[PDB]
RNA sequence: UUUUUUUUUUUUUU
RNA sequence: GCGAGAAGGGAAGUGUGUUUCAAAG
RNA sequence: AGGGAUGUUUAGCCGGGAAGUUAGCGU
């Protein structure tokens, strides 16, 4: 059965609807554009169903309860959550996205799609983000971070690192790139 | 029943009632801010005329003075956060830290230091953090002050302090371990205080370390043990090294604190004689053999023979170290060497 | 112009590589401009 | 291992038609359409190193 | 007018 | 992001349809 | 004497969205 609908933190109480959509009794193949994404092999809607209201008994309440965001796994920690614990709010640092452990790329119903090449039978140039201005609306998962986006070349070391690039000035300080997953930096 | 009935009833109702308030639409909720500024009838009117969400929650937190009510307060906190009505500030971080303490829950207090920066803007007050260190010492648990110190130090947000380094040292020497084991762990913290920005400890720092240094193994190895060592080189070498560190530190401290047969005591002005106590120690030898091994103090000890320094007719020291001598190192040391001889 | 010229060079030398590193911002992120 | 056992060498696999591939029971629709794609790419040298 | 903002802008008087 | 009544007989009599013409958002 | 001190609520217009509301003829 599908999970019950819940409102995210920072939102007033709303009135639940009686039916999922207008064509509830009559039609069945019609699907709403704002349908929930809970089946394995998908991603949330960011700010629609990612952070639902959290409740627990009085006994379970504690300081550590509030720090759940900052202890999330690597596969679910966003940029906002990552920059919150870093020195200087992660200012004057570098960040990049590692698209190697996505939920849909390992698990899901459509996890065996046919690509243009076929199957994978076997130093990169990944983008680097330099946060300049940081503004937190709804901590620790919400912020308007403005930074300079540039390109950088990876190294030959075992881990993913950035040797002597960024080199080229791509665009002036703009909005963030992605909000799914991010890595650390040299700083 | 004044402390039981009137206390639980008042707090229970306040949180319970508050919950119900949130159920109403946003039009009936409390304002975020106290009031509008002047920019928006005399200037004193308004400004502060309304009850804020934050103000109500913190007002009800003053009633707790037991462990049972501590849990209750947390309930209210969650409400604010979940509804987006909480503004982290200096004050917020200060009262929260203290609230746990007042409820006789030191365990919970420590957790805060490792979970504040994840959901809060400002750090706690420096005063509070220092006070918690003494809590553990009073209960008799010097082993719990090592993890709290490291987290503070590692954190960049919190400004480094020189005073903070004193507590750590003092607590390690009181651990219930062997003489060699307790001193070894203490030296690690000392060392750490010389690399990262070369911090300068207070003048009353090097004295403590030196006291036990030349007393626990040095003194012991020439009194009863050699009856007719494994780190003799390190003990002697570190003895002198400690002294050196003090000199450099003290000279640089005075410039920022208050913006100030051969002998050199003829034209040396009138320095403090307090420091000559430790430097007057005679170097016997590296080994047991004090006559066939080493060939390289009275004139130094002539400044104060009768335990009377040049204090009444000399200079004045600001924030000096212990004025007293070495009872366990001087009194029992010279007598033995003489009486027995 | 007497003592006007020497000031801006002094600030430029002390100026960092970066424009403005705003680690913390209380108000909402925006930009104001004037027209003389 | 079941599919490989039926075939003898690589020549019989590359030149295998569609009707012959249906005789073997250990071959589903997804597997059948996948094998025919690989043989067609290697023969034309379109999959040396993707 | 009140919660939500990854659709904006404006603020001076010799 | 794009497509989706592709499973519709419930309404109407001068209507639904057919025919003749026209239409440079 | 520093384990001190200092810090505390920024303002207006327009467009779109959700909950509650869904009473008005006074233009």
């Amino acid at each position: 059965v599908p999970p019950p609908l819940k409102s995210g933190i920072g939102e007033p109480k709303k009135t639940g609807y009686k039916f999922p959509h207008v064509f509830f009794p009559y039609k069945s193949r019609y699907r709403s554009p704002h349908r929930q994404r809970w089946w394995p092999g998908s991603a949330p809607r960011f700010l629609l169903h990612s952070h639902p209201k959290r409740w627990a008994p009085r006994r379970d309440l504690s300081f550590a309860f509030f720090a759940f965001h900052g202890l999330k796994p690597f596969a679910e920690k966003n940029l906002y959550e990552l920059m919150h614990s870093l020195p200087l709010r992660g200012a004057s640092s570098y960040f990049w996205r590692e698209a190697d452990s996505d939920p849909w790329k390992h698990l899901g119903r459509k996890a065996n799609r046919l690509q243009a090449r076929g199957v994978r039978t076997q130093g990169r140039k990944q983008l680097v983000f330099s946060p300049r201005e940081i503004y937190y609306k709804r901590r620790p998962f919400h912020a308007l971070v403005f930074g300079r986006l540039s390109v950088g070349q990876l190294g030959a070391s075992p881990p993913e690192a950035v040797p002597p690039e960024p080199e080229r000035a791509e665009k002036p300080p703009d909005c963030e790139s992605k909000e799914q997953r991010k890595c650390a930096g040299v700083s | 029943q004044a402390r039981e009935e009137q206390r639980r009833q008042a707090l229970k109702s306040f949180i319970s009632r508050l919950d119900d308030l949130f159920n109403l639409p946003h039009q009936q909720w409390l304002p975020l801010h106290s009031g509008a500024p002047l920019g928006a009838l005399s200037p004193t009117n308004g400004r502060d005329d309304a009850l804020s969400a934050q103000e109500a929650f913190l007002a009800a937190c003053r009633l707790a003075s037991t462990r049972g009510d501590f849990q209750w307060c947390l309930q209210g906190l969650n409400l604010l956060v979940n509804f987006g009505r909480l503004r982290p500030d200096w004050e917020l971080s200060d009262r929260l830290m203290a609230l746990s303490l007042h409820c006789r829950r030191p365990e919970q207090a420590e957790q805060l230091l490792s979970a504040f920066p994840h959901f809060l803007a400002c750090p706690p007050s420096p005063v509070l953090l220092f006070t918690l260190i003494d809590e553990a010492l009073a209960a008799g648990r010097p082993q719990d002050v090592r993890r709290i110190f490291a987290t503070m130090r590692e954190q960049w947000q919190l400004a480094l302090r020189p005073a903070f380094y004193v507590a750590a040292i003092r607590a390690m020497l009181l651990l219930p371990t062997s003489a060699d084991q307790s001193l070894k762990e203490a030296q690690l913290v000392a060392e750490d205080a010389a690399a990262l920005g070369v911090p300068l400890p207070p003048v009353a720092h090097q004295l403590l370390v030196e006291r036990a240094l030349t007393l626990f193994e040095e003194r012991l190895r020439q009194a009863d043990l050699p009856g007719d060592c494994y780190t003799t080189e390190e003990l002697l070498n570190l003895a002198q090294e400690s002294h050196n560190r003090l000199l450099v530190d003290q000279a640089r401290d005075a410039v920022r604190r208050h913006i100030s047969v051969s002998e050199l005591f003829l034209w040396n002005r009138a320095p403090n004689a307090h420091l000559l106590a430790q430097a007057a120690w005679l170097q016997w030898a590296a080994e047991r053999f004090a006559e066939r091994h080493n060939a390289d103090w009275i004139q130094l000890l002539q400044q104060s023979c009768s335990a009377s320094l040049q204090e009444l007719a000399g200079g004045i020291d600001r924030g000096s170290s212990l004025h007293r001598g070495l009872p366990p190192a001087l009194l029992a040391a010279l007598i033995r060497s003489s009486d027995a001889s | 112009a007497e003592r006007q010229p020497p000031r801006p060079t002094a600030a430029a030398m002390a100026q960092e590589i970066l424009k403005r590193v705003a680690s913390m911002k209380l108000p909402v992120e925006k930009d104001g401009k004037t027209h003389w | 291992e079941d599919i490989a056992a039926a075939f003898s060498s690589w020549t019989d696999l590359a030149n295998a038609t569609i009707d012959v591939l249906q005789s073997v029971e250990g071959m589903t629709n997804q597997q059948r359409r996948l094998i025919v794609k690989h043989v067609r790419l290697y023969n034309h040298g379109l999959w040396p190193e993707n």
